[PDB]
């Protein structure tokens, strides 16, 4: 838990908090919602429609 | 045919403004394409693709 | 207080004790809270790079 609030800073570069194993979980912008929930796909495509 | 129509046309220049994105740069197509490496799931939007 | 004291209690902590409480000598065993093996997860959870 890069920030438990504590005011520990986790800084590894640039004084920003060190990527932990909690914030890929729950991201966002991670997994939970965008790894297991909606995922990309293949044999897919689209483009514009027309009458 | 050469029938006249029965109703009568609005007939009438104007411009028309050429909007930008067109299609053949809007078309996607996937099917085992390359993959992120940390998911292993499929890439995004462009790329190749 | 410290860990190695917390972790000592527990180990104590009578088997049908264990089970008196929302625990699981089987499963879940307060004397696990306490890391002393940290696991390793392989390189395939996490990244890399060549420029």
């Amino acid at each position: 838990d890069n920030e438990i609030a504590g005011q520990p800073q986790a800084l590894q570069k640039s004084g920003r908090p060190l990527k932990s194993i909690r914030a890929r979980l729950k991201g966002k912008e991670g997994r939970l919602r965008g790894n297991l929930m909606g995922k990309r796909v293949d044999f897919s495509a689209r483009t514009v429609i027309t009458g | 045919t050469g029938r006249k129509l029965v109703a009568q046309v609005f007939l009438g220049p104007t411009y028309y403004q050429r909007l930008k994105h067109l299609v053949d740069d809007k078309i996607h197509a996937r099917a085992r394409g390359p993959v992120q490496i940390l998911t292993r799931q499929p890439v995004e939007g462009r790329s190749r693709d | 207080l410290s860990p190695l004291e917390v972790h000592t209690i527990f180990t104590h902590i009578s088997s049908e004790d264990l089970a008196h409480l929302g625990l699981n000598e089987q499963y879940a065993r307060p004397d696990w809270m306490i890391i002393t093996v940290l696991p390793v997860p392989p390189p395939s959870v996490r990244p890399s790079i060549s420029v």
